[PDB]
């Protein structure tokens, strides 16, 4: 599955049987900021087709530097995901 | 002078309304409550008699009530008048005057 | 002081629960009581303009030195098991 | 000038009497004592002969004795008439006069 | 005094905008917008009606809307119209005018 | 008022080109450029209209461009023109004039 020079990690399990997780795709253990950002009932799951992706390297404080991409994703009509270094109480508030 | 809600300014002392706040932007997103501060936009509602600070005869004030203006940030004294939110200016602190 | 000037039938008791656990408990009775919750980050309800239907109903309220009680609450049954289905799918979720 | 209880203000100085607070909300609640504060309303009791800042000869006072006016929040010297509390104003720092 | 887009300020009040910041060097290097910091030139683009500090009638501002002018560092008051930036000065703040 | 390169000071203001610092002593030993601080001497070069100070008319400016003056230590207004420096004065502030 992961080719012969693939990552391969061993973790403790808490079953009777062993048993083989694929991962495909980016793993980066961080959760949801806000928990009013969930969509989806069963699970608590953020479920999002066709998302726009933001990238910022320093944290989101400023409703003016926020407001523009949020006209651009409401203007186009498209989910927006957010990864920042951080986001700040105004920003938070503005968003949730 | 002109009495507004039977209260007159004394001398060049200006009675205004600011205008309501922007509540929702140019597009459909309506903004937090707490992020307008404070609007330099109003309304001359009261205009006093004249200003003490000219010798001899007391010149009338520049504005008449029913003027919009364009207030400073930093002056302002905080009355209330039947529930309704007014400053009181000098003639001399109002940045400008709107014109129709 | 009103009340015992008057006889004005009020009482006030602190929030149950610590952190989130608190706002929890706090929403959970809003939707036991048919209330709301004033001063939530997202959607924030002034007191300022508190409204007669946004607080909640209860039939009878017994309160002691050690606890409280509100027994006959006036929420809507959807909402209350649209509240119980959310809280059994979150406690399937993560242990 | 006209002097009032047997004691007239100087110059331009203004002697009023503050209007008791209110005590009982428009509805049946009744406000406790603490937390007024200090009421801006007073009626003119006493008026100095006039402004020794003018030029030349000095202007009389703009207000009368008996009239109602709103006072500012931050001057005042107390003084004790027969134990009724009254307060001393100049002429400039006077908000507003009422009418009727 | 001569208004512009639809504003006018008062008495010596003089409004200008500032020209655009230099971005490229007289060689191929442009600059970083952070380092320019804040320029001092502008061009007047509304004059006010007259000092009110002269005694006796108020002079005419000495300066005329269209003149390009030398700021200095220390004054101005923020002010936004239809998104972009002027500043409100009194005819004795400005360094200098311009000449062509 | 006279205009210097194209720039001319406003009302009282006086604008003056500072002389080169002295860099040798008057044997043979210069002097390290870090040492000799600030100059007062400078040569007027551009003279302002006149007083808004004077009640009235205003008066012209005492000094004339070209004349050499003794500067104070304090003031001045940094200004550039063509990469060469010049100071901008009040009239008042120049301690002294050269004559020949």
């Amino acid at each position: 599955k992961v080719g012969r020079k693939g990552v391969i990690t061993v973790k403790d399990g808490k079953t009777l049987n062993d048993e083989l997780e694929i991962i495909e795709g980016m793993k980066f253990d961080r959760g949801y900021i806000s928990p009013y950002f969930i969509n989806t009932s069963k699970g608590q799951k953020c479920e999002f087709q066709d998302a726009y992706v933001l990238l910022s390297e320093k944290k989101i404080s400023s409703i003016q530097s926020i407001v523009p991409a949020l006209e651009i994703a409401n203007a186009h009509r498209k989910p927006l995901v957010i990864i920042a270094e951080d986001v700040d109480g105004e920003a938070l508030s503005t968003l949730v | 002078g002109q009495a507004f809600r039977k209260f007159l300014p004394l001398f060049d002392r200006v009675l205004v309304e600011r205008s309501a706040a922007e509540t929702v932007t140019k597009g459909g997103i309506m903004l937090p409550e707490k992020s307008q501060g404070k609007v330099l936009q109003a309304t001359v509602v009261a205009v006093g008699s004249g200003s003490k600070g000219k010798g001899g005869e007391i010149q009338p004030v520049s504005v008449k009530v029913g003027d919009k203006v364009l207030l400073p940030e930093y002056g302002g004294t905080k009355v209330v008048l039947d529930d309704k939110d007014y400053f009181l200016f000098r003639d001399g602190d109002i940045l400008g005057k709107y014109v129709d | 002081l009103n009340r015992l000037k008057v006889g004005l039938q009020v009482v006030a008791v602190k929030a149950p629960g610590f952190g989130d656990n608190r706002k929890n408990q706090l929403k959970d009775m809003a939707i036991a009581t048919g209330g709301a919750v004033f001063g939530e980050e997202g959607l924030t309800l002034n007191l300022e303009d508190v409204q007669p239907h946004d607080l909640g109903k209860v039939g009878e309220v017994i309160v002691t030195k050690d606890d409280a009680m509100l027994l006959k609450g006036k929420g809507d049954k959807a909402q209350i098991e649209k509240r119980i289905q959310e809280i059994i799918e979150q406690l399937d979720v993560t242990t």
